DNA sequence: ATCAATATCCACCTGCAGATTCTACCAAAAGTGTATTTGGAAACTGCTCCATCAAAAGGCATGTTCAGCTGAATTCAGCTGAACATGCCTTTTGATGGAGCAGTTTCCAAATACACTTTTGGTAGAATCTGCAGGTGGATATTGAT
DNA sequence: ATCAATATCCACCTGCAGATTCTACCAAAAGTGTATTTGGAAACTGCTCCATCAAAAGGCATGTTCAGCTGAATTCAGCTGAACATGCCTTTTGATGGAGCAGTTTCCAAATACACTTTTGGTAGAATCTGCAGGTGGATATTGAT
């Protein structure tokens, strides 16, 4: 009856992208899905306190970065900067 | 009376930049919320979807199967050495362990 | 004449074996019952969703995972192949979990 | 009926098949009562806080995410509940 | 800016009227205060959170205190939380 | 007239309401949520007081300074265990040796 | 210049940690291991730092950085 | 001429160790040591006194911990000695 | 197990350095009083799922026997690491000079908030599609040998 | 370096439970307009830190000697793994009743807002107070010799 949102089209519209002839099981969605939730809570968790240590009323796409860049091993922090820069510039342009 | 375009489509995106956006300013983060930030955010955990789904892909295609499932996932994140890290604390459901005995332990 | 493996080597194929696999090696309802019996004790009458019983079981099944793999080391630290309590013991006192 | 002692039913080659998955290969005798003990300690834990996300929650119900929140308030996230 | 030197003090007073604190200590109650602060007001947001609630009320802090400290410590908390709410409420 | 001496405390009330408020918690704060909290963090700074001011007049100081609070600490099963991943500063650690190290 | 962190240093820490005897190759394991501790921790605290545009390391970065990582030191605040 | 039997004065040491609560490392190689590898992060970076000796509380009291963990397992394998060995069962039991 | 000779520890003592307290001022918190709004507790109620039960099939736990090989104990040597003496040098600590940061304030353009209206992407079921779970048999590898 | 006995590998086959695709309703983004906030270019100022220098004071580096710890070798008792039979109880799957999630509504106790007034904690010199940096002698432990 109620509405349950999830990012489970999202998770899938990415699979067909990098292979489009593999599917996925209920079960490996919903890792997927926790896997998401959860990257979200732990880069917007640290981007609030980056803000709130620097007296800033507001988390911006800088806070992010940072926050990536604590949270994230080497080279993953590295790709997550650039895809998220292109991003937002992209967005900007638009 | 402008068309719509949704901000993912702006961004490029795949991932729901509107949805991060409302769900930044519902979890107590912050009073405001940047307009560059929801975009930032839906890309870097777009990226990272891309990443585990194509190790995972790689290791379903591998024991033959066209269909992910969490024994792939596990198998993609602990054969990478920085999805690993940052996954260092978190248990996949019906993932098992990576395949692996002591040498002391086999026979001489 | 009739056939028998030498101690250790069945043990190893149990361990490709499961190692290779990923089902849950509790049997499920005496786990259950176990879940039940525990919460009962904290507050009577409660039920649970079947899923709340199925996560405390793969989470308690990757913790004993997790643990006897560090109490493995600590026995081969020894100089054992045998794991004793010791070698739990020291592997809890290092996790920080006692 | 009245639970009881239902620590006992995690058995012995329960036991050895999670060793096993671990990668023992030997087990001294005394493992078995051992491994029941740190068990009961560790489902304790967890659902002494599922619960208490429960009570809060003014339920009779445990559900899979009280157990997920209990589990990642003691460092221990699970993946794979969450819906 | 602040600290809760001055309150620490008055409750150093309170049970060791005759005891002093060095400035390296009182520092390192500051920082015992405001760290527990912090995981007792995140859990109460957190609880708060799942549950769909937008106030955190005494009934959040009384579920985080239970949540974050061990068996007799939780217990004379939740004892010295109710107390101070009831008094005040009726003051 | 404080909130404070309202509720018998010697926390202060009014700050903790403050700081609940500016800290991004939640979108509302509780009358009674303040209270209680100044309440359990009195209460447990008064529990290590009283047990870092027993270990310095055992080792006969009458001032506690930092060794008194880690002593007073990780001697206590429960706030060693509150305390666990803690470090304090100019604290030191516990006296103690494996009894496998000992002469004889 | 970790070379700086001494044999008798390293001593007088396993020492504290109640450590009787000590093999010569502790030593060098021993500089490497606070050297991936310190390269850790330095790498947060700066991150901190140029987050707040600021070209100084304060003693709050430090603390934040060591928070970060499960470790909360006491007495440096804040 | 006197001599203390091996393993005399290392006990002596343990104990008066545990008993104070002084920086152990010596504290100008220490804060060479920090500020060399903040360089490689950015070059001009300053320290606030305070903030090099947070580090070195940090660091002591972690290098402290790591011992106490090294020392129970070359126990633990019935030496009396610590080893790289133990330094890494240690370390890896701890998930470093 | 004593004894004497040695080396280090550790109570005890006490002036004075520097911690603590006193003296005093004052923004900014905290409190008050009053006016309005509103989150959420209560009281329902429908509809999921949860508890429970049961049979039947057979999977798997349990119990037993027995011997391979492991852990425990003992003995012994070489070689590493502890304890020193020796003397050369790195660190402490105590100042100085001065620049080059942060931390404040003001003040508008640029950014974000948020209510209302349109529009459409996201969800829930329904309808289809189809990997692969299971259930085979055979090929191939491994094991332990008399 | 063969053989017999076992287990494991590893395709094959195919209906159906589970995954995917489709459809339609509608919740929530999107577009718009306008009210508030905010972060920042400028323009200051006073702490801080960095750079440098030098006098000694401990503290480290070095080499030698040898106590004794580690590791290898060896031996043996008994524990734990492997293999069986037996039969208990888990697993399946299927049905049923109903507790209690959730979804909705109504409406106050309890929250936010805002103007105005007092109180107080932070702050910094000056004034006093008293723990401890050091400096012992005696107390305590340790050692080699009997
Ligand atoms: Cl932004
Ligand atoms: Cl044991
Ligand atoms: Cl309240
Ligand atoms: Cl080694
Ligand atoms: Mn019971
Ligand atoms: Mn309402
Ligand atoms: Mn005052």
């Amino acid at each position: 009856r109620s509405r349950k949102e999830s990012y489970s089209i999202y998770v899938y519209k990415v699979l067909k992208q990098v292979h489009p002839d593999t599917g996925i099981s209920s079960k490996a969605m919903g890792i997927m899905n926790s896997f998401v939730n959860d990257i979200f809570e732990r880069i917007a968790g640290e981007a609030s306190r980056l803000a709130h240590y620097n007296k800033r009323s507001t988390i911006t796409s800088r806070e992010i970065q940072t926050a990536v860049r604590l949270l994230l091993p080497g080279e993953l922090a590295k790709h997550a900067v650039s895809e998220g820069t292109k991003a937002v510039t992209k967005y900007t342009s638009a | 009376r402008a068309k719509a375009k949704t901000r993912s489509s702006r961004a490029g995106l795949q991932f729901p930049v509107g949805r991060v956006h409302r769900l930044l300013r519902k979890g107590n983060y912050s009073e405001r919320v940047g307009a560059g930030a929801p975009v930032y955010l839906a890309a870097v955990l777009e990226y990272l979807t891309a990443e585990i789904l194509e190790l995972a892909g790689n290791a379903a295609r591998d024991n033959k199967k066209t269909r992910i499932i969490p024994r792939h996932l596990q198998l993609a994140i602990r054969n990478d050495e920085e999805l690993n890290k940052l996954l260092g604390r978190v248990t996949i459901a019906q993932g098992g362990v990576l395949p692996n005995i002591q040498a002391v332990l086999l026979p001489k | 004449k009739p056939h028998r493996y030498r101690p250790g080597t069945v043990a190893l194929r149990e361990i490709r074996r499961y190692q290779k696999s990923t089902e849950l090696l509790i049997r499920k309802l005496p786990f259950q019952r176990l879940v039940r019996e525990i919460a009962q004790d904290f507050k009577t009458d409660l039920r649970f969703q079947s899923s709340a019983v199925m996560a405390l079981q793969e989470a308690s099944e990757a913790y004993l995972v997790g643990l006897f793999e560090d109490t493995n080391l600590c026995a081969i630290h020894a100089k054992r192949v045998t794991i004793m309590p010791k070698d739990i013991q020291l592997a809890r006192r290092i996790r920080g979990e006692r | 009926k009245v639970l009881r002692d239902n620590i006992q039913g995690i058995t012995k080659p329960a036991i050895r098949r999670l060793a096993r998955r671990g990668g023992v290969k030997r087990i001294s005798g005394l493992i078995y009562e051992e491994t029941r003990g740190v068990l009961k300690v560790f489902l304790e834990n967890v659902i002494r806080d599922a619960v208490t996300y429960t009570e809060h929650a003014k339920r009779k119900t445990v559900t899979a995410m009280d157990v997920v929140y209990a589990l990642k308030r003691q460092g221990r996230t699970l993946y794979g509940f969450g819906g």
